[PDB]
Formats: C-alpha cells, sequence, structure tokens
C-alpha cells in the first residue's frame, strides 16, 4: 500500500501582515511537491525528480488552488478567535492534513481530512468519510455548520476520487524509486561504562519507508533494564536510520537479541554483541 | 500549548575521518513552527546549510532538517544551535560520533 | 493533487 497526503499550515502574524501559509505534499515518505505564501513570486512547486515533467496546466491549477485554500484559512484563523474569544494580537497556527492510504490493487484503505488549531486536535472526518468527531466546544460549532452544509460529501469525493487516481499517477512517475522496500542494515555496537556495565545499542541504518521495529529482548521475559529509542531520522538520501540501546550487565551481553522487523525484510533480523 | 524540540546531530553515512560525509541536524516534536536553527564549526556559523521543507507529523508537532558538507577530522568540533520559542536561551548540541 | 477548501470554513 501507499499513501499521498499534503499537510497544510497557516500561522497568524499580528502586526506583520498576512499570516503565513504553507502546503507539503508527500507520497509515503518522500516529499514532492511545496508552496510557501512567503516566498518572492509563490507558486506551486516541484521537490522530486518525477513531478518535473507534469506540464504547465497542472502547476496554474495546483497554484490557483493554493492561493484559494490560503484565503480560506485567513478566515478561519479570524473565526476561531471568535470561538476562542482570543485577543486580535497572538499568533495562532492552524494545522490541515488530507489524503489516502490505497492499497496496490487500488483499494482506498483510509481516508484523512482533519485539522488543529494552536496544536491540537479541533475537528476530523471518520473512517466512515461521512460523520466528524469534533475536539471541543468551539469545534461542535463546526461539526454543526458542516453537517448542514454536507461538506464531508465533497471531502469523500476528493478522497475515494482524486486522490486514489493521482496517487497512481504519481507512482507511475516515479515508479523507478518510490517502490523500494531497502531493509535494513543492522549491527550492535558495545560500550563499556564507567559505572562497570555495558550500553549496548542496536543500529538500523538505509531502510526505506520509514516504519521500523527495533525490540531488546532476552527469552521472552520483559526486560527491565534501562533503554532508550530515538526517534527515527532521515539520512538526507532517501533513507532512513535508527537505533536503540539497553544498558546491560558485564558478561551478560549475549543473553540480549536486537530485533529488526521492517517492510523490506524477507524474514525478520535477530542480532547479538 | 509549546513543545520543546527534539534535536539530533549525526552523519549520513558511518564517519571516517579524512572521507567527504553530509552532517545533519534533525530538529522535531516543536510548536509553535517558528524556529531558528544553525550548524557550526569550531564555534562558527556554517555558510552553506541547506534546509528541508518544514512539515509535521502526526501528532501535529513540526519536523525540519538542516544538512551541510563536511569532511570530518581529529581536530574539528560541530554543533548545532536551535532557538525556539518554548526554550529561555538557544541550545547547542554537539556532534556525537556514537548517536 | 491536493485537497481544496472551495471556501468552506469552519
Amino acid at each position: 500500500s501507499h499513501s499521498l497526503r499534503y499537510f497544510v499550515t497557516a500561522v497568524s502574524r499580528p502586526g506583520f501582515g498576512e499570516p503565513r501559509y504553507m502546503e507539503v505534499g508527500y507520497v509515503d515518505n518522500t516529499e514532492f511537491v511545496r508552496f510557501d505564501s512567503d516566498a518572492e513570486n509563490p507558486r506551486y512547486e516541484p521537490r522530486a525528480r518525477w513531478i518535473e515533467q507534469e506540464g504547465p496546466e497542472y502547476w496554474e491549477r495546483e497554484t490557483r488552488r493554493a492561493k484559494g485554500n490560503e484565503q480560506c484559512f485567513r478566515v478561519d484563523l479570524r473565526t476561531a478567535l471568535r470561538y476562542y474569544n482570543q485577543s486580535a494580537g497572538g499568533s495562532h497556527t492552524l494545522q490541515w492534513m488530507a489524503g489516502c492510504d490505497v492499497e496496490s490493487d487500488g483499494r482506498l484503505l483510509r481516508g484523512y481530512w482533519q485539522f488543529a488549531y494552536d496544536g491540537c486536535d479541533y475537528i476530523a472526518l471518520n473512517e466512515d468519510l461521512k460523520t466528524w468527531t469534533a475536539a471541543d466546544m468551539a469545534a461542535q460549532i463546526t461539526r454543526r455548520k458542516w453537517e448542514q452544509a454536507g461538506a464531508a460529501e465533497r471531502d469523500r469525493a476528493y478522497l475515494e476520487g482524486e486522490c486514489v487516481e493521482w496517487l497512481r499517477r504519481y507512482l507511475k512517475n516515479g515508479n523507478a524509486t518510490l517502490l523500494r522496500t531497502d531493509p535494513p542494515k543492522a549491527h550492535v555496537t558495545h560500550h563499556r561504562r564507567p559505572e562497570g556495565d555495558v550500553t549496548l545499542r542496536c543500529w538500523a541504518l538505509g531502510f526505506y519507508p520509514a516504519d521500523i521495529t527495533l525490540t531488546w529482548q532476552l527469552n521472552g521475559e520483559e526486560l527491565t533494564q534501562e533503554m532508550e529509542l530515538v526517534e527515527t531520522r532521515p539520512a538526507g538520501d532517501g533513507t532512513f536510520q535508527k537505533w536503540a540501546s539497553v544498558v546491560v550487565p558485564l558478561g551478560k551481553e549475549q543473553k540480549y537479541t536486537c530485533h529488526v522487523e521492517h517492510e523490506g525484510l524477507p524474514e525478520p533480523l535477530t542480532l547479538r554483541w | 500549548i509549546q513543545k520543546t524540540p527534539q534535536i539530533q546531530v549525526y552523519s549520513r553515512h558511518p564517519p571516517e575521518n579524512g572521507k567527504p560525509n553530509i552532517l545533519n541536524c534533525y530538529v522535531t516534536q516543536f510548536h509553535p513552527p517558528h524556529i531558528e536553527i544553525q550548524m557550526l564549526k569550531n564555534g562558527k556559523k556554517i555558510p552553506k546549510v541547506e534546509m528541508s521543507d518544514m512539515s509535521f507529523s502526526k501528532d501535529w508537532s513540526f519536523y525540519i532538517l538542516a544538512h551541510t558538507e563536511f569532511t570530518p577530522t581529529e581536530t574539528d568540533t560541530y554543533a548545532c544551535r536551535v532557538k525556539h520559542a518554548s526554550m529561555a536561551e538557544p541550545k547547542t548540541v554537539y556532534w556525537d560520533r556514537d548517536m | 493533487r491536493g485537497p481544496g477548501c472551495a471556501f468552506v470554513t469552519i
């Protein structure tokens, strides 16, 4: 399965002009388009090689869409001030994510159309693509409004139609790169500590897509040892990195195994020091 | 409604002194989105640092990548300095080759 | 292609 997702942010800056409005689009973990209202001559712009050959009509249509959305989000930010009885002097953020998860046979697995205000859930289209989940009393105003307007119908039509159709085209355009499942290359490093014990660190490098699970285990028992798991991070070349550590007694290193699961692996990896 | 940035400083490839590489500063889990990020060599601002487009995660927090070309040596020190409203003063994180 | 607000506001 694959995903097409757009991430939209407006941030007000009272006293410094109109809000900054931005969009970024992704296929799976690969960015491919951007918009930034603060750029000189703002236009929708390519950020992956396999989108650069969409014709001029594509960029004109997406730029027009972004500039209409920008006006919408200006209105939304002003309305949020009224809903929350907030002063006109503060900076606030409105975020929006929309997109589709699609199986390789074209089946829509899940559609998303959801918002956050000042970094917290505001309103979200439910998995049925028919009803809304509102996070507070302000969002209940929006829910009533969009229910009476039938807003979800148009949203669902995008998620079941346009989103699915264009994801298919993008995967065709970028089939030389987007379909890969590069498995992690893994190893364990060993670091004696001054305290007399040992840090074992299990590394996973060079993998795509970004989803991965790294786990330290013994022989089924729950590990009470001190552990640490860093956030998955981009290498910058289209692959990702992660590590996971455990502090173990000196002389007991061989009791611990690191287990690695990833879409690109035919079998999960098990590694020891 | 303020999230403090998490900062990782790391090379693209396993580092070898004398071998060209890329140094990354990956900054995540922050809100609001306004942030200032600088990469430093021996305490001095590195002139050519590229910034990815900012985006946000499932939990709505923002993330961004800074990176620069470099050849690691025995004598040079690298760091990433991040200024965000959630922090009183900018935070400097040094490159740890084992992390 | 991306989603359009279609001037449906909160």
